[PDB]
Parts: structure tokens; C-alpha cells; sequence
């Protein structure tokens, strides 16, 4: 019957849109997760905190290596820790059937991820946590475990299975975990929009909205 | 408070 706790859902089309990005540079590999939908992957802006990284995308339909991320058009969604990156028109396309859209308070979300095997992928999914808006930001608490690595995972609400942020932060003593909200009309406003792109985007930590929040970086 | 980039 009907209970407190959601049923069963399928996140395996989220799963199949995730990535691994490796920002490598002499002495230091970024190592995230991103989201691809179309010629575009989605990331946090902090994947660039170093500048000149060689950034190799694992897909679950290839490998491509497309060495120095300066060439790259990005767009960042200003004032929060979210990059959307166009790729080559040699890079194979994602599909574009993933929903994102702002958290709410009646959301508990699950984080999605995957993993690369030999001839295919296979999905990964968390505990369901509830959230809480860290206010003047657009990051929201959670509760699920999280290792350095997986800033980028998709939070998927259990309502409605959208996408409704990435994972950012973790408290540097405490242990609290951030995500970072995808905003209203992400899809029509960064991805479908021909304007607004550019190759001379560097990152920098003071543009991002902080709230009460000191950066450790 | 004081909080890290998950990376």
C-alpha cells in the first residue's frame, strides 16, 4: 500500500548521461563527475581551479581526450559553482530528455552515479536525503557520503526524478555536504540558447554567492 | 563556516 517512503525508480537514463572528467596537469589530476546532454557537458566551475588542465570525458559510448580545456566554449551559470562546457563536433552527442530543474522543500533527493565496465556501464544510486537551502546561495545541505571525487554527481529528487543539482562542498572539519541547484529554465537558458558562449572564461572563486560560508581553498 | 570544494 501506500507509505511514508517512496517505491521503486528507474535512474538508469541519468546514469547512462553521466561522466568522468580528469583535469590533468603536472603534479595535480582534478578528478569529477559531469552530466552530458546534447554536444554539452554540464560540470562545477571548480573542475577549472587550476588553469591549462588536459581534460580526458569517459562516456558509456567512448573515451575522448580532448587535451587542453582553454580551446574550449563554456558558459558559466554565474554566481554558482556550475559550468556548461560545448564540445567538438567530432565528439559524439548526448541525448537531450534529462529534466532539471530548482529544488523545493518538499524534495528528499538520491545521488546518482555510474560505473564503467568493459562493454557497457552500470548504474549507481544512494540513499535518499532530505535538503535544506543554505540561505544567499545556491547550495543546499544534504546527508548522503560522499568521497573527494564525486563533486558533479547528480541529486535526483524521488519525486519526480529530475535533476535538481551536482554535488560541491563538504564542511572542512564537520563533514556537512552542499550541492549546488541547477536554476529556473536551465535547459532553454544555457543549453538551447545559441548566445552567451565564450573560450576566455577563467575561474574565480569570488564570483560564486558564498552566503555565510568561508572558502577554504 | 569553513568549507572545501569535494576535489
Amino acid at each position: 500500500s501506500k507509505a511514508l517512503l517512496k517505491g521503486v525508480r528507474d535512474f538508469n537514463p541519468i546514469s547512462a548521461c553521466v561522466c568522468l572528467l580528469e583535469n590533468s596537469s603536472d603534479g595535480h589530476s582534478e578528478r569529477l563527475f559531469g552530466i552530458g546532454f546534447g554536444p554539452y557537458i554540464i560540470a562545477n566551475q571548480h573542475l577549472f581551479r587550476r588553469n591549462n588542465g588536459e581534460l580526458t570525458i569517459k562516456t558509456m559510448h567512448g573515451e575522448f581526450a580532448v587535451a587542453n580545456s582553454t580551446q574550449l566554449q563554456m558558459k558559466p551559470v554565474e554566481g554558482r559553482d556550475i559550468i556548461v562546457i560545448k564540445m567538438a563536433k567530432d565528439f559524439p552527442p548526448f541525448p537531450q530528455k534529462l529534466k532539471f530543474r530548482q529544488p523545493t522543500i518538499k524534495d528528499r533527493v538520491c545521488m546518482v552515479s555510474t560505473n564503467f565496465q568493459q562493454k557497457s556501464v552500470s548504474s549507481l544510486v544512494s540513499e535518499s536525503s532530505h535538503i535544506v537551502h543554505k540561505e544567499d546561495t545556491s547550495f543546499w545541505q544534504h546527508w548522503i557520503t560522499t568521497k573527494d571525487g564525486q563533486a558533479g554527481s547528480p541529486l535526483v529528487s524521488i519525486i519526480d526524478g529530475n535533476i535538481l543539482g551536482i554535488h560541491s562542498l563538504t564542511h572542512t572539519t564537520n563533514g556537512s555536504n552542499y550541492f549546488v541547484e541547477f536554476p529556473e529554465k536551465f535547459v532553454a537558458t544555457y543549453l538551447d540558447a545559441a548566445d552567451g558562449w565564450c573560450k576566455n572564461w577563467k575561474f574565480n572563486a569570488d564570483k560564486i554567492s558564498w552566503g555565510s560560508f568561508t572558502l577554504v581553498e | 563556516e569553513t568549507v572545501r570544494f569535494q576535489s
